[PDB]
RNA sequence: UAUCCUUUGUUGCCAGCGGUCCGGCCGGGAACUCAAAGGAGACUGCCAGUGAUAACUGGAGGAAGGUGGGGAUGACGUCAAGUCAUCAUGGCCCUUACGACCAGGGCUACACACGUGCUACAAUGGCGACUACAAAGAGAAGCGACCUCGCGAGAGCAAGCGGACCUCAUAAAGUGCGUCGUAGUCCGGAUUGGAGUCUGCAACUCGACUCCAUGAAGUCGGAAUCGCUAGUAAUCGUGGAUCAGAAU
């Protein structure tokens, strides 16, 4: 069934099942059906209606799905704006180099590719 | 450093005599020193190896 | 990319003493001169200022800027930035 | 009833000291049960025989830790005299 | 029966003979099950119809290599029968084992597939240089 | 190293008896295993066949037989083989500098090419719990029982041994029970993000390790070519030398 944000887990165990989850694991994975009161050795279509929503309500408060993304992308681009090589790295689009990079290293690069 | 080894001050402060401890005379290390030699275990080797230190030798196998 | 090798540089007049102040916690902002040093763990939580070759700029070493040099938070020119300079 | 193992390295310098602690023995007071090898622990190392390539070689070496049992019985004043005084041996540990 | 014994065996993959038996025997049980006959007597005739009896050697004879046929010992004839019967199995896409073996000795005696292709192949290469029969060897 | 015997036993074992918190543990005794030393033992001698002889072939006796099996050992000489940075040595050459100290930088820089290796694709399998057997080795500031804190690495505390009586150890596969279905998957682990431990004066190009998250290529491979005949191949795990620490 659906629990979080997005995902399908079907026909496997309710921990393997959940495993498939970008947030939880096998150790959250065997805490959370402790806490809900569930059978680990149970598929997922043999789950009650009652059993799936203690599940998605335990389940939902964490953090998971693009919000966490932007939260990614916002810790490279912070560093990026700045003079730290590391943002540099990100981008690997600066000088690998002695002589420059800006103007006149075809010689490597061979012909001229788009901007 | 220059602070830290205010251990060369004789007089201790507050604390007891007990208070003065060792330091190395070479690097002024803390951590692990040699009392027979006052150098710590990173100076007795370098001193070793130079032969700087007198009647010391590098045991064999 | 960066070097080290396995020499990581710190100036033993502004590694020996931030480690006293590890004796009970912290001490309130130091003062050191030599920005080449690097920083690391025990420098963390503490405030040292660095010498822009004008005056010393409290910086609040934290786990997030350990690893950079003291001198990479302490900036030389000052730029005022000409307009609004909002955010 | 004394009971005399002797331990060392070197498998000479056992029967030498060994035999020693026999004979004099042997005078003041009984026969002894006589001095025997007992079980001799060994340690062995396997390093390369050449310091480069010839991998296929690396000898066997061992360092053996001989003992000796002797055991004295009926000891008499003059039978721990002729032991206390002479003592040669300098690799041989005693266990009296 | 030695023949069983010996089969069994090249069913021993880690010296695991325990569990061997036990496909081997669940193999002629099921064999009985889905085939009205004796297990034993299902096992020995297919064994008996996968076995070669004449085989052409190379030989250079003054100027070439000359294919000369010659026959084949009785001893090797059942080494062959057991090794081409358990690779066979192995082929089949049945995932369990004790099935691989018994449809095996089943489609063994009812006889068709690669290991029959083989035996077909090489009594066509036979026969083919009969002029160099009165080599018989 | 393989069989046997003699000498010897705080290893061994009710083999035999007695006690047993039934752990050799104790009493006790050396048989057995083992430990160590010495010694015994194959030599084609016997039987049949062939042969001029040597010897070859078959067979009995026998623990092992025809050099039973593994080591060290490598002829006159060759390539003017390698090393004068191991060392020694003839000639030649330099002696403010091709000597010395110190601070700071690389060898682990890449579009590619090669050699030598490693890890792979499962259910005669993977995983979790429980549980049964090995040998050879290492340990002084070192191996680290046990306790406590932490998911763990590890940390604090701390017994014992100096060691065939304390520790490293848990042996792994194995066995019993349960779980997983063929999809790039509970196959496979690359890469990358975050956190942390340990060694070391100090690991941003240059560490190893632990945990979480991510989780790629790969579904077995185009022309050639390599390793082996018995407890050996193949396969699985373990200890050690070098050593503070990159050994696949």
């Amino acid at each position: 069934a659906r629990i979080a944000g997005i995902n399908i887990p079907d026909h496997k165990h309710a921990v393997i099942a959940l495993t498939s989850i970008y947030g939880v694991g096998k150790t959250r994975s065997k805490a959370i059906l402790a806490a809900a009161g569930i059978a680990e050795d149970v598929k997922i279509s043999e789950l009650s209606e009652g059993q799936i929503d203690t599940l998605r309500d335990e389940v939902a408060k964490f953090v998971v799905e693009g919000d966490l993304r932007r939260e990614i992308s916002m810790s490279i681009k912070r560093l990026m704006d700045l003079g730290c090589y590391r943002g540099l790295r990100h981008r690997r689009g600066l000088p690998v180099r002695g002589q420059r990079t800006k103007t006149n290293a075809r010689t490597r690069k061979g012909p001229r590719k788009p901007i | 450093r220059w602070n830290a080894v205010l251990k060369l001050q004789t007089l201790p402060r507050d604390s007891s005599p007990s208070r003065q401890r060792n330091r190395c005379r070479q690097t002024g290390r803390p951590h692990g020193f040699l009392r027979k030699f006052g150098l710590s275990r990173i100076k007795v080797r370098e001193a070793a190896m130079r032969g700087e230190i007198p009647g010391l030798k590098k045991a064999s196998w | 990319p960066r070097s080290l090798k396995k020499g990581p540089f710190i100036d033993l007049h502004l590694l020996k003493k931030v480690e006293k102040a590890v004796e009970s916690g912290d001490k309130k902002p130091l003062r050191t001169w030599s920005r080449r040093s690097t920083i690391f763990p025990n420098m963390i939580g503490l405030t040292i200022a660095v010498h822009n070759g004008r005056q010393h700029v409290p910086v609040f070493v934290t786990d997030e800027m350990v690893g950079h040099k003291l001198g990479e938070f302490a900036p030389t020119r000052t730029y005022r930035g000409h307009a609004a300079d909002k955010k | 009833r004394i009971r005399i193992r002797l331990k060392a390295f070197d498998h000479r310098l056992i029967d030498q000291a060994t035999a020693e602690i026999v004979e004099t023995a042997k005078r003041t007071g009984a026969q002894v049960r006589g001095p025997i090898p007992l079980p001799t622990r060994k340690e062995r190392f396997t390093v390369l025989i050449s310091p480069h390539v010839n991998k296929d070689a690396r000898d066997q070496y061992e360092i053996r830790t001989h003992l000796r049992l002797v055991d004295i019985v009926e000891p008499t004043e003059k039978t721990v005299d002729a032991l206390m005084r002479l003592d040669l041996a300098a690799g041989v540990d005693v266990q009296i | 029966s030695e023949l069983l014994a010996k089969f069994v065996n090249i069913l021993m993959v880690d010296g695991k003979k325990s569990t061997a038996e036990s496909i081997v025997y669940s193999a002629l049980e099921t064999l009985a099950q889905r085939s009205g006959k004796s297990e034993l007597e299902a096992f020995e005739v297919a064994l008996e119809n996968v076995r070669p009896t004449v085989e052409v050697k190379s030989r250079r004879v003054g100027g070439s290599t000359y294919q000369v046929p010659v026959e084949v010992r009785p001893v090797r004839r059942n080494a062959l029968a057991m090794r081409w019967i358990v690779e066979a199995a192995r082929k089949r896409g049945d995932k369990s084992m004790a099935l691989r073996l018994a449809n095996e000795l089943s489609d063994a005696a009812e006889n068709k597939g690669t290991a029959v292709k083989k035996r077909e192949d090489v009594h066509r290469m036979a026969e083919a240089n009969k002029a160099f029969a009165h080599y018989r060897w």
